[PDB]
């Protein structure tokens, strides 16, 4: 039975979807256990128009597993513990010299400028999580567990692996930004390299 | 199998 | 030592060597061999040990008084395909007999299990059950 | 053009105008640090996006076996005859079939378009 | 002066320390005795405009290790110790980083293969049983 | 084993990496996990391919891919990757030589087989992802031999082009002289024949 | 059609719904006949 | 796939077109309109070109080479060296300076190739932008003799003054963010 | 002079045991860490388990179940989940507070990747002139937290509901 390759980042463009470019990665825990969990990093299209929306233009969002609502990406990076904007961009953008990629990242930074606390970001992730959250403490611990295990399991599942997850998430964003700029070609689903 | 205007 | 214009013979000699060593259905056989040899044992080892204790039995002082039972599976063993008759006597099962008598071609699966009892009596006993 | 991060809080500096002095100040929202802006340009957008791909080309691509190589076009910098030549290889490159030559031979790393 | 206070005297004295990445065979050779107070000699030779660092394995221990330096300007490193008396202290600031590499190229792969086999010993595999257990 | 070797061969781990240094160095992915970066990619790539051809640490199924334009080295040890064996070309000369086919010809009473050919480094298994980085010659003698220059950097050669066909299409005689839908139809009809 | 130097008589759109909103139901009868005839006769086939 | 190049247009034919006609879909896959020219415009290719320009949607984004938002406290200061001459000429007899001058500046460069291809005029674009945004935008346009076509836009001088004693501390979008929103709206929906 | 051709060679000593364990403290270059202003510092294990692990089971635990009800209460809580984890400090991150509350605060996290095939040693100058090598027990990466006003979580939720903040965000931060 043919299946799409796990533990790889694929960037596709979906016309119908509101996201102009979507990058998906299906992660499995070294095939040892657990179902494959897919995390999507998407860039909203500039077609949507508003006084603030047109100014921000393209804004990156992330569809973390087991969280019902889309989460802004800077909030995910802050949830992992990288609060400073410069450090988040260091993970996302490998060379700060290029202006176009930084311009792409700027709107998503503006959208998440309300949240500057790691605990607050975790609470926000828990609150928008599909599973109900009774209190702030419970929501924070639940969202931390989701980030530790459910999201990007192949990079790590335990052992304080937040930095590795942050780097791989930033790689996913970097590839999405490169596709949006046009520097990398969008991946093809039919390639048999991808079809395990 | 012929050309672009023909058949595949 | 280059092979010029003798290539038609040489390419088919190497192709023949490939097909002699590796049959046409090598992929299925190799995948199943990997399953049995490695994946079954790894699945047994990956499973967390079973931890069991009583629910405050006897309503006594209950200073961890309920015993703790710990089970750990290990060292999976597979036998050759075997058919047990109505008499209960084990006997090897040839594939053609399975086809004729509508039997299933299967092999027994055995696991070593280690059971530890911790009753807070200052002694823990680790009995081992071989080839369960 | 470029984005400047404040030293005090390591966050992005957003443009701000001081009405009293009519001086552009890059000030973080989170922290009070303010910096005068030398560039005096806030936002630049190139709709034509006529950006040369010579800068983006990596010199490492010369090692690729699959790339075609021409000895017809000599290198300008060092005169090495071989030069792998390839097209834009870029999405949103509009309609350009220009060949972006890259000189072979170790450490020359010269990229020219004819 | 409190329990949580960090003794920054090493930082004040600006004590310089060197960080080195060394392989497992060397560390295990050192750990074998680990109590003789001696494992080898570090020899540094400097020229007009080039410096080389090398480590010689002790003759008793064996029964050449060139060192490659790494730039430390991209990241600032310091060393701190947690005393058994709950008195945290700082030893110094890292001013140089180095890596230790094996001298043997191919025969060293033989020792690497032996190490791989040793690490694969705890790995357990399904065992074929000739006779069904009764 | 591949991760251990990569640590030995001057691969800085992501944890120890200064974020600025990533930009100028290739990223090494093993089974889809970004293990680290390497400052000098080509030497590492050649060493990995040598190890695989000698079958020392890297198994034959393991595939190494280097995307030169994107500064990424990807190593897949995953299961389910489909591979086909290809002859190896060094310079413009096939590595397969008359001594190898002489030993294979007397395959009986010489215990020389395909596994010996794989271990010798004459042939190699290449998956599609690695096929993207490989220059192939359909026929060795014709393409390798010097002519009007088309490619002088062939890295692999096809054993025989007729091996692209499967089991049912291999029984078709002179397949290249038929229309393609007819070969497709014969592939289905041959399954229904009597014998 | 309103633009100067555009013939109001002969200018036609392929969309039948636009023809209905602009020109009426009888015009759509004729336009739908024309479009169906075009799709049928492109291969050269003829339907009465 | 097997139409011809004679059409020189995307055309839906065959079964999909039959389904479109049969289902009376509101949105055809390829809506098309055949325009027949009335008189001399049909005879002469140049007049037909004029009609084409009249019938084809054109926005500022199509004719704009690049847009840059600058901060210039003084219009006479002319932070950009190039605009010194024409800004000085315009401010020799300044218009709307009495109200105020907005410090933030939007500088738009228009590609000459696209401008002459659609036969647009700098004065025409200035008039259209002025009409679209009323007096909220003040536009300065170069002469056509200038090698680089430059259009300089600033926020309303009356709005910059706010013409209000209370002045309201709302400070919506300040002026830079408002200028960015104006730039996006102009590029998307100018309909020149 | 002798500096152009100096050759220095020193003995290496590896004591079997040291009273103080050796760790690595790594600061990011962009943080611009400076020790001149470090008059005092406080390094201690974190208490974030207050928020997410312990003393969170304060009120319901000491509510006052007794007798059969006590037995059932304990057993029910235990079987409901898998016994909530309490403080095990040695396996928790480190919090650094330089110069008390006034100065910057850093957080160190143990390097998750273990060095199963690597070891790190530190060479320190000593009066005897011989290098001493000490194994690295742990690696910690410290990242600072700005000593700026932090948005309250409830206020942050209220603001995020108005995701379309047409008004300037800087004024909003000033209001808080
Ligand atoms: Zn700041
Ligand atoms: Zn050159």
């Amino acid at each position: 039975q043919e299946k799409m390759a796990t533990n790889t980042v694929y960037v596709f463009a979906k016309k119908d979807s509101k996201y102009a470019y979507t990058g998906e990665c299906r992660s499995c825990l070294e095939n040892s256990s657990r179902p494959t969990s897919t995390i999507w990093v998407s860039m909203l299209a500039r077609g949507g128009q508003g006084a603030k929306k047109s100014a921000i233009g393209q804004r990156i969002v992330a569809t973390l597993p087991y969280i019902k609502q889309e989460v802004p990406i800077i909030i995910v990076f802050r949830a992992l513990g990288f609060v400073s904007d410069r450090d988040i961009l260091e993970h996302i953008i490998y060379d700060f010299e290029d202006p176009e990629m930084m311009e792409m990242v700027k709107p998503s930074l503006d959208e998440a400028f309300v949240i500057q606390e790691q605990n607050v970001a975790l609470n926000f992730i828990g609150s928008r999580g599909a599973k109900p959250g009774v209190t702030k403490e419970k929501r924070i611990k639940y969202a931390k567990e989701v980030l530790q295990k459910e999201m990007l399991p192949h990079v790590g599942v335990s052992d304080f692996c937040e930095t590795k997850k942050a780097y791989f998430l930033g790689y996913m964003v970097h590839r999405l930004l490169l596709a949006a700029l046009g520097r990398r070609e969008l991946d093809d689903r039919d390639h048999y390299g991808n079809k395990r | 199998i012929w050309g672009i205007g023909c058949n595949p | 030592e280059i092979t010029p214009d003798l290539w038609q013979e040489a390419c088919w000699i190497v192709i023949s060597s490939y097909f002699d060593e590796k049959g046409l259905v090598r992929q299925q056989l190799d995948s199943f061999d990997e399953f049995i040899q490695m994946s079954v044992q790894r699945i047994v080892e990956d499973a967390p040990p079973i931890d069991l204790q009583a629910e405050a039995q006897h309503a006594s002082g209950e200073v961890e008084e309920p015993p703790r039972y710990l089970l750990k599976f290990e060292q999976i063993y597979l036998s050759k395909p075997t058919h047990w008759e109505r008499d209960g006597a084990p006997s090897p099962m040839m594939p053609n007999e399975a086809r004729l008598r509508n039997l299933t071609y299967s092999a027994p699966l055995y696991v070593d299990i280690t059971k530890t009892v911790i009753k807070e009596g200052e002694e823990q006993l680790q009995t081992q059950h071989q080839k369960t | 053009v470029g984005i400047r991060f404040c030293q005090e809080c390591n966050n992005m500096l957003y443009p701000k105008e001081d009405k009293e002095n009519r001086i552009l100040l890059y000030a973080c929202r989170n922290c009070d640090y303010q910096q005068e802006a030398d560039n005096s340009c806030i936002y630049v957008n190139k709709i034509t996006h006529e950006v040369d791909e010579l800068t983006q080309i990596i010199a490492d691509v010369s090692q690729d076996p699959t790339l075609p190589r021409t000895e017809d076009h000599p290198c300008q910098k060092c005169g090495h005859k071989e030069a792998v030549f390839f097209q834009s290889h870029s999405a949103r490159a509009e309609d350009a079939m220009r060949l972006y030559y890259v000189c072979t031979a170790p450490h020359c790393g010269h990229r020219w378009t004819e | 002066a409190e329990r949580g206070e960090l003794d920054l005297t090493g930082a004040k004295q600006n004590t310089g320390v060197w960080l080195v990445k060394v392989p497992k065979y060397l560390s295990q050779q050192w750990a074998k005795a680990s109590g003789r107070g001696e494992v080898g000699k570090l020899r540094i030779a400097k020229t007009q405009g080039r410096t080389e660092v090398s480590f010689t394995l002790n003759e008793d221990l064996a029964n050449e290790h060139p060192f490659v330096l790494q730039s430390v300007g991209g990241q600032t490193l310091t060393v701190f110790t947690e005393s058994s008396s709950d008195k945290l202290s700082l030893e110094g600031i890292v001013v140089q980083r180095a890596e230790c590499r094996p001298a043997a190229s191919e025969n060293y792969m033989r020792l690497k293969r032996l190490q791989i086999e040793e690490s694969s010993k705890p790995v357990r595999l399904s065992q074929q049983l000739d006779k069904v257990v009764t | 084993p591949i991760l251990e070797f990569l640590e030995e061969w001057s691969m800085e781990n992501l944890e120890e990496i200064s974020p600025a240094a990533i930009a100028d160095a290739t990223k090494i992915f093993v089974n889809g996990c970004w293990v680290g970066i390497h400052k000098d990619p080509e030497q590492l790539m050649n060493t990995l391919r040598k190890l695989r051809r000698q079958m020392d640490i890297i198994v034959s199924e393991v595939s190494m891919i280097r995307d030169i334009r994107e500064r990424e080295i990807r190593i897949y040890t995953d299961a389910g990757r489909i591979c086909r064996p290809l002859l190896i070309v060094e310079k413009q000369k096939l590595l397969l030589k008359k001594r190898h086919i002489d030993q294979l010809k007397e395959r009986e009473y010489n215990n020389y087989s395909w596994q010996d050919l794989v271990a010798s480094g004459v042939v190699e298994y290449i998956d599609t992802l690695e096929e993207e980085t490989v220059m192939l010659a359909m026929t060795p003698d014709d393409l390798q031999e010097k002519e009007v220059a088309y490619c002088s950097t062939y890295t692999h050669c096809e054993i025989h082009p007729s091996m692209i066909l499967g089991v049912c299409a291999s029984i078709i005689p002179f397949p290249d002289h038929n229309q393609s839908p007819r070969n497709t139809y014969q592939s289905a009809m041959g399954k229904q024949a009597m014998g | 059609l309103s633009e100067k130097d555009v013939d109001p008589v002969r200018t036609t759109s392929n969309d039948i719904v636009e023809i209905f909103t602009v020109l009426g139901i009888e015009a759509v009868r004729k336009a739908l006949e024309r479009e169906l005839y075009h799709v049928i006769s492109f291969d050269g086939s003829y339907v009465n | 796939f097997h139409y011809a190049g004679v059409s020189a247009k995307n055309v839906t034919l065959g079964v999909p077109r039959l389904k479109e006609l049969i289902n009376i879909s509101k949105k055809p896959k390829t809506p098309s309109l055949t325009v027949f020219l009335l008189g001399q415009s049909a005879r002469d290719a140049e007049r037909a070109k004029d009609i084409l320009c009249r019938l084809e949607h054109t926005t500022l984004r199509k004719v704009t080479a690049n847009t840059a938002i600058y901060y210039d406290p003084n219009p006479q200061s002319t932070v950009v060296a190039e605009d010194q001459e024409w800004v000085n000429v315009y401010y020799e007899m300044p218009d709307f300076d009495v109200a105020r001058i907005s410090p933030w500046l939007l500088r738009v460069e228009l590609d000459r190739k696209h401008m002459t291809d659609r036969k647009l005029t700098m004065e025409q674009i200035a008039e259209k932008i002025n009409a679209g945004f009323g007096d909220d935008l003040n536009c300065i346009f170069n002469d056509d003799n200038a090698e680089k076509l430059v259009l300089r836009i600033r926020i309303m001088n009356s709005d910059e003054n706010k013409m209000q004693e209370e002045e309201e501390v709302v400070d919506k979008m300040d002026d830079d963010v408002f200028l960015r929103c104006i730039e996006s709206n102009m590029l998307t929906d100018m309909t020149l | 002079g002798p500096s152009s051709q100096n050759v220095t060679e020193y003995v290496v000593r590896v004591p079997k045991n040291t009273t103080k364990k050796y760790n690595i403290m790594a600061f990011n270059a962009a943080d611009k860490v400076n020790f001149a202003t470090w008059n005092q510092a406080r390094l201690e294990r974190d208490l974030s388990n207050k928020k997410i692990y312990q003393e969170e089971e304060m009120p319901e635990s000491g509510a006052g179940s007794e007798f059969n009800r006590k037995l059932r209460e304990e057993a029910r809580r235990k079987k409901y989940g898998i016994v909530l984890k309490e403080f095990r400090p040695e396996d928790q991150p480190w919090l650094l507070r330089v110069n008390g509350k006034s100065g910057r605060k850093f957080k160190g996290i143990k390097k998750g990747g273990v060095t199963e095939n690597t070891s790190y040693y530190i060479f320190t100058q000593c009066p005897d002139g011989a290098f001493e090598a000490f194994p690295v027990h742990n690696w910690y990466n410290f990242t600072p937290l700005a000593r700026h006003r932090t948005l309250t979580a409830e206020e942050a939720e209220e603001e995020w509901e108005r995701r379309n903040k047409v008004l300037n965000h800087f004024s909003i931060m000033q209001q808080r």
